[PDB]
Parts: structure tokens; C-alpha cells; sequence
DNA sequence: ATCGGATGTATATATCTGACACGTGCCTGGAGACTAGGGAGTAATCCCCTTGGCGGTTAAAACGCGGGGGACAGCGCGTACGTGCGTTTAAGCGGTGCTAGAGCTGTCTACGACCAATTGAGCGGCCTCGGCACCGGGATTCTCGA
């Protein structure tokens, strides 16, 4: 598992901004993208696993992950919350 | 006086397919991000905090919805931010503005 | 099995007397049960925050109007606190 | 014979459980005897006045089921709905259409 | 005779602003506005000496920091001055409006 | 009663405002727009201070109250 | 024996205790969480007047002022995000101009 | 008069040790007691949820330090953990 | 670029107070000791659900290309903004007076926690059919080149 960022590709990301309103895009967008996503990941798993290793237990539930995000100010309803 | 009712090549020129994919997408709701590469762009970002999770599999589904609903978000601001400077094209100054403005980088 | 709860039956309840035909889903249940939990958080916490301000003991009828009244916006405060007020009427003499 | 707390009260939620929550939650020493029939009339308002939307938007839509598009619709639609829910994400809800007047074509 | 360029006495002022602690806007002015804005909640209003201090200090450092960003937004358009619609995009993409 | 304080708020005021966050040439139509934005601020966090207040039965707007109605809209203030 | 002397530390053990008993947190207190937390408070104070100090001497005083307390939490970087809403009485702004401004 | 409590003395009694010939004044010894509460019911609440997820009681050492972990930044969060274990380990003996 | 000067800012000495730092009583919050009890730690175990692998298929991604719309640079016009000067005006400061209302204390009682017996609401497991997703074939609109 190593270098798998490429994994969001650029027609995703088109999708994203065409859902986000935009209509021209630039051709640089699509390394920003990734950076603010990977940021977001990182910024998320870590609480998610905090969350799930404090319990004793090695399996990310759901309710970590609503936890995490909670915490950060954006709740997520529809996931056991 | 009657009974009133209720009933009875080519190249589209550019921009005119991304204002009907806007369309198309403003009102649909399902995910735009494949599934098994964010699962594993998830496993591979989850390995530098602990060895061997196991990811129910109903978590990485949570964080891929979060992961579009910030994006999606994001990119509205930005919009704003490029009709702002008298464009149309989204540049990536635009998103490090709005990133700037909004208080995630400070 | 271990038996969990939710608020499944009573915004079924609730959506047989608003809507008499219509019939939720089950992802917009669970989305309806866990804003019923968020929005209970909220107030509570809120109400507990306001009845240590005071150093009061107790949260009580009151805490929760001025805690429903800071939370909610503008006009929704005004309607939960009459159907709340008069929900308490209702029951007191009974 | 019994006679259940929360039908005293014309009330549909539970107020023998919200007065349960209220008690084990760490809210507070003491938990007045009204406070929990009136959290629980707020609660059932809030959850009726959001239904009704939903309800009205799923009929609008010629569907018969309330499905979490249409609650998304119904929050992001209302004006004060919307600043109660300014933070939250409603899963599967997509996002309301809605397309700048600097790109739509002249 | 002279007469300093147009435009250098302001970065002047900047240093010279950025630098102290002290309250820009009058103080008496101020009181007189937040006691006449509290007047449509209830009337007999007695708003505590150091409680308007207070809500000065704090309706300072919001105004300062969202110039702080008004500036960003005119930096934008490449521009130098900070006009009205730069506010109003300002305050749209924190969420305040 | 009082009525049209606002206008206290002076153009050197907002100008020195400015000037501390760092503008160097304020346009003229300016003035009224942050004029606006700071009533609606204040309105905002007065209401909840003199909800506050109301729920304690007092007729005094406390300090504590000002710096609650501040917390609770995730502005902190440190010195009261 | 009071005991905050029998951890090595300054802050008060057993006030940290009586406040998380008394602020309605659990049911019941552990044994050696208020002497975590007040460890923590310690360091906490201590990393902050610390860079405190160091400002308000290289200003050449003997008094840390508000403006000093601004300065110290600002010029951080993990300080300025743990104090990222605060705003700190009589604190100021951190002096920075826009280099498209300057002539 | 009336007794308020307040954490002064050990403000000082640790200013007294970063820098022996420092002082600090009024405003800003209000500011830091306002930062020694916020910081506090921070990491209290935070605690208090995160007991209240695992469906326990008890507020141990275990729960502060999670929550130190959660709070706090990044290199701030490995000398807190590192301060605190170390008291902990120099009280239970 | 070069001075000449003119304005502003930084440096250092004198002095002058008021706010910080220290010592004093004294009141109550903290420390010690001991007990009871239930909450948490530990061993057994079972079965769910996560991981891993594999074959097909087909939807989506990747790549290359042609060109038209958009970003960006460069100029003139002119206005509206800054800077300076002479006015007005009300902020600020000091000093007085006073009365509303915060704040604290004692007395009493109505109200919520606690506990026991119970019993019906709701929660889990079973069908099951109607609403909805899917497919196909019409009409119906919209864009673009002429």
C-alpha cells in the first residue's frame, strides 16, 4: 500500500467540482485536490484511531469515525449517531 | 367551450456540456469517488498511526461520504472566490484563499 | 441478543399524524434518529451549562425554555416553546 | 391501572425515557419532574415541523417514501431549518441545485 | 513648500497602529450605541462598567481581523483598495451569512 | 430614549480599525457597510447576554454574561 | 504531606479533584486523574510563560502585559492553534504588511 | 468580604521558576487564570465523553490522557502525556 | 544618483506616582484512617464478519487531438481618494450626589431521589406484498449551424 493517492482521479474530482458548481476548471487543481483531501484524511483517521485504540480494541467502528468528525466541528448523521 | 386538461458531425460548443453536467449532478445523490481506491487510500493513510486495524466496513463508507461532502463544499467557496477576481477558471490560489479565509490554514 | 434502542416507533408515530399516507425509509429513519439524539444532546447540554452558572442543583422547566430559547433560531423558538409550555400545562393538571 | 407519563400530555414521544436519558447522563444532581415532558414536547415539534417539510417534498416529487434526499431538501429549503443544521452532513442527501448567474450563457 | 507623496502616510499609520494596545473607537460614543441597541430587549437595562469595555474590546478584535481579511479579497481582484464587495465575500465564505 | 447612535461609529474610527487590520486606501462607500456589520454583531451577542441575564432575574447586564454570550458563539474572550 | 508536594509539582491536586468531582464530568473520580491534569495545567502555564517572559524582556521590561501574552501565543505555531479563537484582551495585532503594499 | 478561589499563586510560583526576576501584572494574570479554566474544561469534558462512549463511570488516568492526546497538538501533546505519566509514576510511589 | 533640508522617530536623563509584591491573621478546604460494596479486570467461548482469493464483464478511466473561448498584458481617461489646514464640537476628565439592585443570611417546606412489586410497552424474530428500480418506446425541448 504505497502511493495509492493517485487513486482519486482526476475524473472524480471533475465530478466533485461539477457538483460543487464550477464550471471551468483550471489544470492545476487536480494536486491541490489531493493535498486538501490527504490533509482532511490524515486529520480524521488520527482521532478515528485514537478513538478505537483507547477502547482496547482493533477494529475502526462507525461510531469512531462519527466521533471524530463530531469533534471537528461536522457532525455526519446516518451512521448510528 | 371545452374541457381544459393537463395533456393530450456534430459538437456542442465548449461549456455548454459542463453547464448540463452541473445539472445532472446538482440533483443526483450518490458518490463520485470509486470505492476500492478510497478504501485503500483509507487502509494506506490508517498505517503510519497503527499496524494492523481492521476498518468495519461500514466506517470507510462514513468517511467517504464526509470526504465528498467537505470537497463539494469547498469548491463552492472557491467558485465564489474566482467569480470574485472577474473569471471563470478555478486556480489553485483560489482554493488556498478560500482555505486561507475560512480558517483552516490561519 | 442484546436489545438497542431508538426513537424508530415514535417519528413513526409522529409521521402517521403529519403526513396519514406517506411511509419513511429506513436510511432517513436512522438519519431522523440520530438528529433526535443530536438536538436532545444539544439541549441538555446547554440547559446543564445554564443551571451551574447559577449554582442551582437542578435542571428543571426552565433551564430547558431559556436553553431551547438560545439554540433555536428566531421563529422556531417562539412555536417549541408554546407547544412545549403547553405540553407541561397539560400534564401538571392531570 | 397504568397510565404512560408521555399520554398525560398529548405527547408521542417517550417521557419516562427522555427523564431515564436526563438522569444517567451526567446532565446535572437533580432532574425537575416537568423537565423531561418539556424536552420531549420540543422534540417531537422539531421532528413533526421537519417531517412535514419532508413529507410535502417527497409528494412534490410524485414518490409515496421519505428518502434522505428529501430531508435534505426540506432542511436546506427552510431558512431557519438551515441554521440549526448549518454544521451537519446528511448522508446520501446530494446537494441543492443551484448555478452562478456569471455562468449561465446570454 | 511639501508635502508627503499621496499614499506614504498611510503605511505610517499602519506601523504605528499595529503597534499599540490602545481602543480605537471612542469610548462614550460606543456605550450610548450598545445601550441603545439593548433597548429593543428590554428597557431597564443597567449594563455593568467593565460588561461594555468588554463587549468593546471583543466588536474590536472582530472588525480588525475581518479587515484582516477584507485586504486578502482586494488582493485578489489585484487590486489596492478595499471596496464594499470585498466585505460581503469576506463574510460569506466563513459561514457568517 | 436614544436613537441614531450608530452614527457615533465616526469615519477616523473605522479608518484607524482599518489601518490596524492593515488597509492602506479605504474606499468611501465603506463606512456604512461596516457601520452595518457591527450592529448586526452586536445585536447578536447582546441578545444572548441579556438572555442570560433575564434567566438569573437580575437588571444588570454582568460581565460574566457578555463573556458566556461570546463563548457560546465559539469567541472566547480571556480578562473578565 | 499535602498531594501535589508528593508528585513533584505546583498546582493543586486536590482542588483539580475537588473540581472534577464536583463539575458533574463522571460518576466517580479515578485516583490519578487530578494528578494528570494538574501535571498537564502545569506544563501547559509553564510553556507559555516561559515564551511570555522572553518577549516582554527583548521589549527591555520586567512586566509581562497582555501584549507580551499576544506576542508569545501568536509567534508559536502549536500554541496559536490551541488558542486559535481566543482573542486576548488588550492583546493587539502581531505587526505584518501585505508585501504588495509596501513601496 | 468574599472569598473567590483563583489559580494565582501557582501562576506565580511558576513564573518563579521560568524566569526568577520576572512579574507578571493584573490584566495579565487574569488572562492566564481565564487560560488555566478553558484549558481545564477542555480536557474535562472531552474525558467525560470519552468515558461516556465506552459506557463506564470511572474517570481514570487513561481517559485524561486520551483526551490530551485528542486535544492538544501535535509535539504539545508528547511533552503533556510525558509530563503527566511521569507525575503519575512519582505520586503512586 | 546626488544632495539639502524638513519632518518624523529613536535615544537618554530627570521625577513621580500607584500598583505590584510582601507579611499578617484566620477560616475551611484538604489530608489520614477505615469500611462496604459494586464496578471493573480476567478467563471461556462462540459465532459474526472481516480478509483473502478468483473469474467474468463491462463501465469507467486514460490518451491524443483540434480549436475557440478565456486569461492576461498594455494604455488613456478621469474621478474619487489622500494630505494638509482651519475651523467647530463634544470627548474626556475631575468632582458630587444618590438611589436602584446586587448580594448575603436565616426559616420552612415542597420536591426529587430511593426503594419494592408489577405489569404491559416495545423489542426481536417471521412473513409478505406493494412501492420502487429497470427497461423500452413514444413525445417533447434545446442547441447550433445555415
Amino acid at each position: 500500500l504505497r502511493d495509492n493517492i493517485q487513486g482519486i482521479t482526476k475524473p472524480a474530482i471533475r465530478r466533485l467540482a461539477r457538483r460543487g458548481g464550477v464550471k471551468r476548471i483550471s489544470g492545476l487543481i487536480y494536486e491541490e485536490t489531493r493535498g486538501v483531501l490527504k490533509v482532511f484524511l490524515e486529520n480524521v483517521i488520527r482521532d478515528a484511531v485514537t478513538y478505537t485504540e483507547h477502547a482496547k480494541r482493533k477494529t475502526v467502528t462507525a461510531m469512531d469515525v462519527v466521533y471524530a468528525l463530531k469533534r471537528q466541528g461536522r457532525t455526519l448523521y446516518g451512521f448510528g449517531g | 367551450a371545452r374541457t381544459l386538461q393537463t395533456a393530450r458531425p456534430h459538437r456542442y460548443r465548449p461549456g455548454t456540456v459542463a453547464l448540463r453536467e452541473i445539472r445532472r449532478y446538482q440533483k443526483s445523490t450518490e458518490l463520485l469517488i470509486r470505492k476500492l481506491p478510497f478504501q485503500r487510500l483509507v487502509r494506506e493513510i490508517a498505517q503510519d498511526f497503527k499496524t494492523d486495524l481492521r476498518f468495519q466496513s461500514s466506517a470507510v463508507l462514513a468517511l467517504q461520504e464526509a470526504s465528498e461532502a467537505y470537497l463539494v463544499a469547498l469548491f463552492e467557496d472557491t467558485n465564489l472566490c474566482a467569480i470574485h477576481a472577474k473569471r471563470v477558471t478555478i486556480l489553485p490560489k483560489d482554493i488556498q484563499l478560500a482555505r486561507r479565509i475560512r480558517g483552516e490554514r490561519a | 441478543k442484546t436489545r438497542k434502542e431508538s426513537y424508530a416507533i415514535y417519528v413513526y408515530k409522529v409521521l402517521k399524524q403529519v403526513h396519514p399516507d406517506t411511509g419513511i425509509s429506513s436510511k432517513a429513519m436512522s438519519i431522523m434518529n440520530s438528529f433526535v439524539n443530536d438536538v436532545f444532546e444539544r439541549i441538555a447540554g446547554e440547559a446543564s451549562r445554564l443551571a451551574h452558572y447559577n449554582k442551582r442543583s437542578t435542571i428543571t422547566s426552565r433551564e430547558i425554555q431559556t436553553a431551547v430559547r438560545l439554540l433555536l433560531p428566531g421563529e422556531l423558538a417562539k412555536h417549541a416553546v408554546s407547544e412545549g409550555t403547553k405540553a407541561v400545562t397539560c400534564y401538571t393538571s392531570a | 391501572k397504568a397510565k404512560t407519563r408521555s399520554s398525560r400530555a398529548g405527547l408521542q414521544f417517550p417521557v419516562g425515557r427522555v427523564h431515564r436519558l436526563l438522569r444517567k447522563g451526567n446532565y446535572a444532581e437533580r432532574v425537575g419532574a416537568g423537565a423531561p415532558v418539556y424536552l420531549a414536547a420540543v422534540l417531537e415539534y422539531l421532528t413533526a415541523e421537519i417531517l412535514e417539510l419532508a413529507g410535502n417534498a417527497a409528494r412534490d416529487n410524485k414518490k409515496t417514501r421519505i428518502i434522505p434526499r428529501h430531508l435534505q431538501l426540506a432542511v436546506r429549503n427552510d431558512e431557519e431549518l438551515n441554521k440549526l443544521l448549518g454544521r451537519v452532513t446528511i448522508a446520501q442527501g446530494g446537494v441543492l441545485p443551484n448555478i452562478q448567474s456569471v455562468l449561465l450563457p446570454k
